[PDB]
């Protein structure tokens, strides 16, 4: 089944690989090669958590958890029901994600659009590889990863940061939660913003993109426009992902105390560090 | 064991359920019911049924706009099917970019200029916009306009700017029959001493659909254009060298 | 390497844009500021006007006096010293009266006062910033959406400042005001209530926080991709759909099995984010009120 403006762009051609082998659509699904990967990787990955969800006995989700291996294990292969599942698993989920931005190419250039999406979804992976990846092969072992479980990989978190102290301290860490909440923020005033132009007070014709610049001068003195509100929100989203990793990649490789400590630096500075009174005196 | 807390989560899914219905239904106010590839109302639409028309009054006595209501793209589509089954592509039978299929597709918008807040047209050439000028990074006017084929086209006469936004959205570009294209802005490249455009070759601009008066661009035309620029990037793929 | 829109590339100006009047009380309009280059790579370059009647004004006082409290405070936990004041910056803290006060007004000034008497002007601030959302709005015409979407944020703060310390019995239970204090008091309220992970309302303000960024890559970046096609003039295309919708509907169709429209992405877009402090809101009001410990109601409830 179609849109009703669909079928003019259902035209062949856009594949980076196998011609016209694969250039198809399974209901509104585009295939293509790496459409076909996908399901491959997806459909493996989910039979290894199906397998693993036997060893651990329990057909409940909210208690299956794949482990990675021991620490003991360090960044070697590990036995499948110690570790080794896990690896596999991270193998097809990779391949999966990948495969996924490929086949969003392959729709950017079937439909003639610039390829910002999968580029943004770029950075969602890098981030899940700064994880399960970069950050566990600099600390020398696969047991740094988090484990794939709904409530386990929680816990994971909460010892990961209290490992580092209060992990708010980590300053990397406060930049991306500013980029995190800003974004939310962002994402209410355009969405709000908009739905108020084209849904006006009753009684009254739309309003125009003048109304929405008027509104937000009128408000707090600037409007970043329609161009730059869609950048904004792009740059806000992804700088929070990518902070996310600057602020994990540096945790338990360049630094091992608690995060409080580096503002500590601040505190004792020779020129203040014993002045009387105060907090730090 | 049904306390006050379990009560409100089990509540919260309850109404998150019936948002998702509601934003779901919102968003079938356009493209839907779906078709099949022949045109006719496909037998399976899903579980969610079209919302009930709304209605839109624009602005400037434009008229009301109620969606969803009878779809057409009062436009011919030359494309042909290419497999008895549903799912395979529709090929084009004639010149895609010309006939304006695939990713070279055009809609049927009106054909009026967008208005601004006050009724006046939104995007004017800066020869006719008391007070625009360029402000920073390079101004392309006169510079050599060329295609991928490392060929040049024309020169750059004028820019066509949004004046609400105070933007560049085309640039006017000088063939050399003497005629004139627009150019999307974002499908330019300004460089120190030439404009770069990559989606064309120099003898695929004078295909650009020109427009029916010197100082007015209609929302029909420049979807027409639009969507001429960027289908060459799949159909002018052959003359794109290096 | 093509044109990705991410910068302007020609920047061009025209005489300033005074705005649409519509029932504006143009008394109240300032004049129009300086334009800058610096911004009009990323955006508009236009700065100004700004609308300042009486309850912007009502709002800025009312600020101003409550980031002045906060700072003589400050001052005076740092001995007057200003190395003391530029060291310990992010270590002082204007904490609220202690549990003994109850809910109280009769603190000592040094001993609470003062946080009741910044609250009150932060109370003032934030309300009347949000009747200006109101006015601003109807004096354009415009839907209520921006003040109704304001009034959730507000809510978790209500909430984290007011409701639940009224309810607790105490303003002890409210928040510093401080950089530092108040991120240990988020990290001491989540260990007080028996792990914040597990109070589900938490999971799904985490679910609509990361689906609030999750979701403006998508848009933004499904924009720009189409802003080939003027995709970024969004009201046009919901009143006259054009090729930059439908290609942005067939992405996500082709991608994922199913779209939205141009107006109804809005829709996703204001839920989702609103969604994170509504739910969040209800997580805080509900700690130490109904539950005590949130790891052992999760257990008892699977
Ligand atoms: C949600 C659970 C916690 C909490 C947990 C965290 C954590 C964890 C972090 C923060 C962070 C911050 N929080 Mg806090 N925060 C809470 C409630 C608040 C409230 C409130 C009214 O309730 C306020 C004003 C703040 C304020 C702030 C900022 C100082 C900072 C970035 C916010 C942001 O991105 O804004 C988006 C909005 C904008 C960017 C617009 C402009 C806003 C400005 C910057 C806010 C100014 C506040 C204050 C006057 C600044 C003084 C600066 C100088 C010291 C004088 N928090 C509650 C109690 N908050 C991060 C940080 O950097 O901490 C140091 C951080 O890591
Ligand atoms: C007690 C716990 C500690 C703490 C310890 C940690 C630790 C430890 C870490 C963080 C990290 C993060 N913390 Mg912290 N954190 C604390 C308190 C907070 C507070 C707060 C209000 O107090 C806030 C706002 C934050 C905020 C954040 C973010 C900056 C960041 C998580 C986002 C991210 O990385 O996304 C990145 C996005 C992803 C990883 C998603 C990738 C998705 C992939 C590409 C696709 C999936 C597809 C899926 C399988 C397919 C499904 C198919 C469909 C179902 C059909 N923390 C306390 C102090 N925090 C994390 C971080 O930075 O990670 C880099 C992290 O590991
Ligand atoms: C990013 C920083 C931390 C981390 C910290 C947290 C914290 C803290 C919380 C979560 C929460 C969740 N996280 Mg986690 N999480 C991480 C990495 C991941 C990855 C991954 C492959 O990288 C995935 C798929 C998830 C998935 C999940 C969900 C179960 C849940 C809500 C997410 C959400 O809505 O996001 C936004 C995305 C969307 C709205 C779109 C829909 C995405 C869907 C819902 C994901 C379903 C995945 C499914 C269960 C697993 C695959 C099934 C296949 C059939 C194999 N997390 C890392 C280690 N995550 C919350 C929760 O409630 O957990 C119980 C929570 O409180
Ligand atoms: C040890 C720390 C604890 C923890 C303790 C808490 C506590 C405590 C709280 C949260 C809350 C939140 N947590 Mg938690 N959190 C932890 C771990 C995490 C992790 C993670 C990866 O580990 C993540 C992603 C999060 C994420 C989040 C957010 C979803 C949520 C805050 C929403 C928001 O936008 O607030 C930011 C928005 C606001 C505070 C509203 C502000 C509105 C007002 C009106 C603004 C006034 C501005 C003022 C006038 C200044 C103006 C300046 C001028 C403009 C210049 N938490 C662990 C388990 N978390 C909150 C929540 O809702 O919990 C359910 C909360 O209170
Ligand atoms: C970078 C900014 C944000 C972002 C952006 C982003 N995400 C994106 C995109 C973009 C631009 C897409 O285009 C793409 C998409 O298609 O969205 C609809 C995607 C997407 N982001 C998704 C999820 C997601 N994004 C997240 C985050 C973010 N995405 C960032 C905050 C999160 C979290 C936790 O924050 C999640 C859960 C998907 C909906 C989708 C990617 C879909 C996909 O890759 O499909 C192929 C894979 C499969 C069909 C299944 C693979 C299964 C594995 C083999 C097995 C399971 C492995 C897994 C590790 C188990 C985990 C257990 C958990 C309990 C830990
Ligand atoms: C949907 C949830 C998200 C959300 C939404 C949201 N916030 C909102 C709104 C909405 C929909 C508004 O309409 C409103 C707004 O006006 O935005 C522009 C607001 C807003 N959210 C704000 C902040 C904010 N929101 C936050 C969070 C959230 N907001 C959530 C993530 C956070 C945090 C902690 O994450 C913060 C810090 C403000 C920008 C604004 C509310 C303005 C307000 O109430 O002001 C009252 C106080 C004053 C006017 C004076 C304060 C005193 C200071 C010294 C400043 C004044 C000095 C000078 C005049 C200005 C100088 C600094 C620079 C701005 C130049
Ligand atoms: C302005 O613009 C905008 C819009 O628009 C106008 C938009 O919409 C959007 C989009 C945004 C929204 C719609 C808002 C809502 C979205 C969110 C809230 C974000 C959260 C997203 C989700 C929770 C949904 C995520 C769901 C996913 C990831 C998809 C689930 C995946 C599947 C069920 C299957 C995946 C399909 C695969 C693997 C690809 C290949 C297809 C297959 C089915 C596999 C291949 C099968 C085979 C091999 C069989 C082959 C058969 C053969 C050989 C025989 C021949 C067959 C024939 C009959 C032809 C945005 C951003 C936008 O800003
Ligand atoms: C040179 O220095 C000078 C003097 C110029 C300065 O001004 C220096 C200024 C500073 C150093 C600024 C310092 C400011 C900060 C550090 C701000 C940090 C604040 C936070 C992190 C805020 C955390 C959260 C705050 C909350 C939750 C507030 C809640 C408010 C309540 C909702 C209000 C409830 C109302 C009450 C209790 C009053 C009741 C009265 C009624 C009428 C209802
Ligand atoms: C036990 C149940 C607890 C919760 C109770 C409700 C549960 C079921 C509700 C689900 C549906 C929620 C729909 C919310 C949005 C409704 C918006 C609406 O229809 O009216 C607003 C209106 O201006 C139109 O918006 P605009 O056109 O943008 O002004
Ligand atoms: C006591 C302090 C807390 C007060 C209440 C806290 C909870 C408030 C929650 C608010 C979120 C509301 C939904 C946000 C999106 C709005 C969508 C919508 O449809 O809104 C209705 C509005 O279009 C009606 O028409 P207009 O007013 O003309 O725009
Ligand atoms: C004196 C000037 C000082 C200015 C200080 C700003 C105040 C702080 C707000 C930041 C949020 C900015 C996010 C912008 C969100 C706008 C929502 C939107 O859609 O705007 C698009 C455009 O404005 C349609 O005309
Ligand atoms: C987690 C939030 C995602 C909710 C997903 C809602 C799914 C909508 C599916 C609608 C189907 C549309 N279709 C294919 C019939 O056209
Ligand atoms: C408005 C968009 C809807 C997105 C739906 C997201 C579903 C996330 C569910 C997370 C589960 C949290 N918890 C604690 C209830 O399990
Ligand atoms: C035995 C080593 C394998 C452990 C798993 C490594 C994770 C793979 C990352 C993606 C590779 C394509
Ligand atoms: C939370 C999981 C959401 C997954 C929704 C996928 C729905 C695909 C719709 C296509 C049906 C033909
Ligand atoms: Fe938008």
């Amino acid at each position: 089944a179609l849109l009703s403006f669909e079928r003019k762009y259902r035209v062949p051609g856009g594949t980076l690989v196998g011609g016209n082998l694969f250039d198809f659509w399974v209901g509104p699904f585009y295939v293509g090669f790496f459409g076909v990967a996908t399901f491959f990787f997806a459909a493996l990955g989910i039979i290894l958590i199906a397998w693993s969800a036997v060893l651990q006995g329990t057909w409940n989700p909210q208690l299956i958890s794949v482990y990675p291996p021991a620490l003991e294990y360090g960044l070697g292969g590990a036995p499948l029901a110690k570790g080794g599942l896990w690896q596999i698993i991270t193998i097809c989920a990779t391949g999966a994600f990948v495969s996924w931005a490929l086949r969003e190419v392959e729709i950017c250039r079937k439909l003639g659009i610039g390829y910002h999406i999968p580029f943004a979804f770029a950075f969602a992976i890098l981030a899940y590889l700064t994880l399960v990846l970069f950050r566990p092969v600099m600390m020398g072992a696969w047991g740094y990863a988090f484990p794939y479980g709904i409530w386990t990989h929680l816990d994971w978190v909460s010892n990961t940061g209290y490992t580092y102290g209060n992990f708010h301290y980590n300053p990397a860490h406060m930049i991306a939660i500013t980029f995190f909440f800003t974004n939310a923020l962002a994402l209410a005033l355009h969405g709000a913003l908009v739905l108020s132009a084209a849904n006006p007070e009753k009684g009254k014709e739309m309003r125009t993109p003048d109304h929405e610049d008027t509104f937000f001068r009128d408000l707090v003195g600037y409007s970043i426009g329609t161009l730059g509100i869609h950048r904004l929100g792009l740059l806000l989203s992804l700088s929070a992902v990518f902070f996310s990793a600057l602020c994990m990649i540096i945790t338990g490789t360049i630094w091992f105390d608690q995060w409080v400590d580096w503002w500590q630096w601040w505190v004792k500075l020779p020129w203040w560090a014993n002045i009387p009174g105060g907090i730090n005196g | 064991n049904f306390d006050l807390a379990s009560l409100a989560i089990y509540s919260f899914w309850i109404f998150l359920a019936g948002l998702i219905y509601y934003l779901q239904t919102e968003n079938m106010r356009e493209g839907y019911p779906l078709e099949n590839e022949d045109g006719t109302p496909a037998a399976n639409q899903g579980p969610f049924p079209l919302p009930k028309p709304k209605t839109f009054i624009l602005p400037h006595g434009r008229g009301t706009l109620t969606v969803p209501g009878p779809e057409s793209e009062d436009r011919p589509i030359a494309l042909a099917r290419t497999a008895v089954s549903e799912g395979f592509p529709h090929a084009p039978t004639g010149d895609p970019m010309k006939d304006g299929v695939g990713p070279a597709s055009w809609v049927a918008r009106r054909d009026l200029p967008e208005l601004d807040g006050h009724g006046h047209n939104k995007i004017k050439p800066m020869k006719a916009a008391a007070g625009f000028h360029v402000s920073a990074g390079k101004n392309p006017i006169g510079l050599p306009v060329r295609g991928c084929d490392l060929e040049i086209a024309g020169k750059v006469v004028d820019i066509w700017v949004d004046i609400p936004e105070q933007m560049a959205r085309f640039l006017e570009v000088e063939l050399k029959d003497g005629s004139t294209r627009l150019l999307p802005m974002q499908m330019v490249k300004v460089q120190s001493n030439r404009v770069h455009v990559n989606a064309l070759s120099s003898d695929l601009f004078a295909g650009i659909p020109t427009i029916k008066s010197p100082t007015e661009v209609t929302l029909l035309e420049e979807d027409k254009i639009c969507g001429y620029v960027a289908g060459g990037l799949m159909y002018a793929a052959p003359k794109r060298k290096s | 390497a093509e044109y990705q829109n991410i910068f302007t590339q020609v920047q061009v100006r025209g005489p300033a844009d005074l705005g649409m009047t519509e029932d504006v009380n143009l008394a109240n309009r300032s004049g129009v500021g300086p334009f800058s280059t610096l911004l009009g790579w990323f955006g508009n370059a236009q700065l100004g006007p700004i609308y300042l009647g009486s309850l912007g004004v009502l709002s800025l006082f009312s600020g101003l006096m409550w980031f002045f409290t906060i700072g003589i405070w400050f001052w005076y936990q740092a001995g007057w010293n200003p190395a003391v004041f530029l060291r310990d910056l992010f270590f002082f803290s204007l904490e609220p009266p202690a549990p003994e006060y109850g809910l109280s007004f009769a603190a000592p000034l040094k001993e609470g006062g003062l946080w009741l008497i910044a609250s009150f002007f932060m109370f003032v601030a934030v309300w009347s910033w949000w009747g200006r959302t109101y006015l601003r709005a109807q004096a354009l015409g415009m839907g209520k959406h921006t003040a109704w979407a304001f009034l959730s944020a507000i809510w978790l703060w209500m909430v984290l400042g007011f409701i639940r310390p009224i309810l607790m019995g105490s303003w002890s239970e409210a928040v510093p005001y401080g950089i530092f204090s108040h991120l240990d008091w988020t990290n001491n309220f989540s260990l007080v209530h028996g792990n914040l992970f597990y109070n589900p309302f938490h999971g799904l303000s985490i679910a609509f926080l990361y689906g609030s960024a999750l979701l403006f890559a998508m848009h933004g970046a499904t924009i720009l991709a189409v802003s080939r096609f003027g995709g970024e003039r969004e009201l046009e295309q919901i009143a006259d759909r054009g090729t930059a919708a439908e290609r942005a509907a067939l992405f996500w169709r082709w991608t994922m099995g199913f779209n939205a429209t141009m107006e109804g992405i809005h829709r996703w877009a204001i839920w989702m984010a609103v969604l994170v402090t509504l739910t969040g809101g209800i997580g805080i009001l509900l700690s130490g009120t109904v539950v005590d410990n949130w790891y052992v109601w999760g257990q008892n409830h699977g």
